[PDB]
């Protein structure tokens, strides 16, 4: 917006959720996210190295 | 043995819906408005009892 | 085979033996009693059979 | 504003905090609407959002 | 008009009136198979294990 | 429970349970079924299910759920022992003391 400040936006990356009304836990959705952010992770890595 | 339920997930216990459904007497009995916000409290008030 | 190689290891589940219904003495029952009193070891047997 | 023309970004202090986004849907209009007179309200409870 | 001279009339009736709507509701009982489940398959003896 | 000429028919003609594996097999086996349990009950001890949020039988369809995704998220597909003992024999128990094993 100015000469001297410059803005990173968050772009949606991994995402994938499921929500559970019948059911509150801001647990289980965590849960949820995180394991196939897991699933990503192990895949990108499959015998590599970088 | 078999009764009409609703659930028992993360709101109140287990309810109950077995005589006529209450949505009916809105216009059955043509409540007006300070008589209709009671339902939900008598929908949500039926326990059940072992 | 099954059965039998259980019952020697669990100490409490020695083998119930079914008699046939309705008839005593047949000749069969007693060459079959015989071989059982003379092929079987005792300690996979229950008190009843026995 | 430094950054942004038109943000949805508030500041209210929550009254009346509902505990899960079913009973927001589940409510008659004219309890909703006494609900929003009485100040603003939070509504708790993922929401996928883009 | 449409009735002729003498009239024909009732001495007495019975009906009921209610005063609030929490008074509507009412009880009946059930089994509750959760714990006492209705049998099937009564009580045999043993003489053919397969 | 077995019937009289069925135990007459085994004790007549000499008959003795019979392996073709090695001792050594069967280890291995015992040794990777306790494996799975184990990391099945790892993995399952992270998400959350209290027992005042269902009925008896919620609940229980609830945890079948949660076990198959735990099982085909982690590991590989295989047989799960443990597992299909539990399901098989599911109707022996009644459903709160199931809940409870």
């Amino acid at each position: 917006p100015e000469e001297n400040v410059y803005i990173l936006l968050p772009i949606q990356a991994y995402t994938g959720g499921v929500i559970d009304r019948r059911d509150a836990s801001f647990s289980n959705f965590a849960y949820s996210i995180a394991s196939k952010l897991m699933m990503e992770l192990s895949a990108a890595t499959h015998n590599k190295i970088f | 043995t078999d009764y009409t339920r609703i659930a028992a997930s993360a709101l109140g216990p287990e309810i109950s819906t077995e005589g006529m459904p209450l949505f009916s007497l809105i216009e059955s009995l043509e409540l007006t408005e300070a008589e209709t916000s009671r339902l939900p409290v008598i929908q949500d008030s039926m326990v059940i009892q072992k | 085979a099954i059965k039998m190689m259980q019952a020697a290891q669990l100490h409490r589940a020695s083998i119930e033996i079914a008699f046939p219904m309705n008839v005593s003495l047949s000749p069969e029952i007693i060459v079959q009693c015989f071989i059982v009193w003379m092929s079987i070891p005792e300690q996979l047997l229950s008190d009843r059979s026995n | 504003n430094r950054f942004f023309h038109l943000h949805p970004i508030v500041t209210n202090q929550p009254s009346n905090t509902i505990k899960n986004a079913q009973l927001w849907n589940e409510m008659r209009l004219e309890q909703q609407v006494e609900h929003i007179k009485a100040g603003p309200v939070r509504i708790i409870g993922p929401f996928h959002v883009t | 008009a449409v009735e002729m001279y003498v009239a024909v009339r009732i001495s007495r009736f019975q009906l009921e009136v209610l005063r609030d709507l929490h008074d509507l509701v009412r009880s009946r009982t059930y089994l509750d198979v959760s714990k006492s489940p209705l049998a099937t398959t009564p009580i045999r003896v043993v003489e053919y294990v397969r | 429970a077995v019937e009289l000429e069925q135990l007459a028919a085994y004790g007549l003609t000499g008959a003795y349970p019979r392996t073709n594996h090695s001792v050594d097999t069967i280890v291995k086996t015992v040794n990777n079924i306790s494996a799975t349990y184990s990391t099945i009950a790892q993995m399952l001890s992270t998400i959350d299910l209290d027992p005042t949020r269902y009925g008896t039988s919620e609940s229980i369809d609830k945890f079948k759920i949660a076990w198959e995704n735990v099982e085909s998220v982690l590991n590989m597909e295989g047989n799960d022992f443990v597992k299909t003992i539990m399901y098989a024999y599911e109707d022996n128990f009644p459903k709160k003391d199931f809940y409870m094993m």
